């Protein structure tokens, strides 16, 4: 599965 | 802007004979940036029904896509893969040769 | 042996054509599994595996949520780009994200990565430590600031040390049919004039999983690397793979050739000869 948070750049 | 030429390989899944069902494979990769046109051509002309695979990419950020349609080879049809590409000053035609 | 899950991601500005483009692939060893194209009409994360059908609604429902998450942040990271480098509107630009998890041979948690590119060129990415960052030029630095600030490391690592390799195991398990396997390559060399004084010699791998496969040429025994061609590997469309060597030789000297085919199907490594 995907990780969960994706944080900006 | 970092440009890679694609690496164009046009090939049949399986060894090819005369009348038998196959699969034709149009393999792009290590191109850059990821806007590439494919064609698989069969006498000159476009093959409507072609799929595609979903863009990916290798460990250098370099791009693949393979191209494939089923084909049932023949002594006269003559089959190839026409790609352009921004590092291509005009569209690059690869033919089929089935005694590599 | 050993096994890895990766996610790769592709973001692509259209200059005055609306919505970037933004493309998701998964993949269990060489084998992909998932798929979400942001132009295709369905929106929602599909499954490419057999394997990974079985799973159910919480599965799909969830895992099209968080990848639109990612393309979300991903539309942000382009402008903000823009802004690092002082890039007008005018031209596309590409970013792309790739993460995930290796295992050993035991399915023990072997390392862990994150890796960020801007224009074909590396951006930021995940130390091995999974605690530090690489920051390619000054505008990775920026992120890098932020980044740290934001203790963006620590939840990755939470991630690509626990769930990410839970779930690889679990992928491995329910698609162990298809992932647990080996193939090794069917081999042969071919032969064919160029002239009436040279001949190519080529070298053949078909059929094999995984991908991974090395083959060398010898003269004498002594490797003919800078006059090998050598292709990309390349798929059959089956789930197997393919890929050729080859070296133009004079004629008559073929006997002094040989291919070496390296694959972990093979018992033991192959010597193809002339004679
Ligand atoms: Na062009």
């Amino acid at each position: 599965i995907l990780n969960a948070m994706i944080t900006k750049i | 802007m970092i440009q890679r030429t694609p690496k164009i390989q046009v090939y049949s899944r399986h060894p090819a004979e005369n009348g038998k069902s196959n699969f034709l494979n149009c393999y792009v990769s290590g191109f850059h940036p990821s806007d590439i046109e494919v064609d698989l051509l069969k006498n000159g002309e476009r093959i409507e029904k072609v799929e595609h695979s979903d863009l990916s990419f290798s460990k250098d950020w370099s791009f693949y896509l393979l191209y494939y349609t089923e084909f049932t080879p023949t002594e006269k049809d003559e089959y190839a893969c026409r790609v352009n590409h921004v590092t291509l000053s005009q569209p690059k035609i690869v033919k089929w040769d089935r005694d590599m | 042996g050993s096994h890895s899950m990766r996610y790769f991601f592709t973001s692509v500005s259209r200059p005055g054509r609306g919505e970037p483009r933004f493309i998701a692939v998964g993949y269990v060893d060489d084998t992909q599994f998932v798929r979400f194209d942001s132009d295709a009409a369905s929106q929602r994360m599909e499954p490419r595996a057999p394997w990974i059908e079985q799973e159910g609604p919480e599965y799909w429902d969830g895992e099209t949520r968080k990848v639109k998450a990612h393309s979300q942040t991903h539309r942000v990271d382009l402008g903000t780009l823009r802004g690092y480098y002082n890039q007008s509107e005018a031209g596309s630009h590409t970013v792309q994200r790739m993460y995930g998890c290796d295992v050993g041979s035991d399915w023990r948690f072997l390392r862990g990565y994150h890796q960020y590119a801007y224009d074909g060129k590396d951006y930021i990415a995940l130390k091995e430590d999974l605690r530090s960052w690489t920051a390619a030029d000054m505008a990775a630095q920026t992120t890098k600031h932020k980044w740290e600030a934001a203790h963006v490391a620590e939840q990755l690592r939470a991630y690509l040390e626990g769930t990410c390799v839970e779930w690889l195991r679990r992928y491995l398990e329910n698609g162990k049919e298809t992932l647990q396997r080996t193939d090794a390559p069917k081999t042969h060399m071919t032969h064919h004039a160029v002239s009436d004084h040279e001949a190519t010699l080529r070298c053949w791998a078909l059929s094999f999983y995984p991908a991974e496969i090395t083959l060398t040429w010898q003269r004498d025994g002594e490797d003919q690397t800078q006059d090998t061609e050598l292709v990309e590997t390349r798929p059959a469309g089956d789930g197997t793979f393919q890929k050729w060597a080859a070296v133009v030789v004079p004629s008559g000297q073929e006997q002094r050739y040989t291919c070496h085919v390296q694959h972990e199907g093979l018992p033991k490594p192959l010597t193809l000869r002339w004679e």
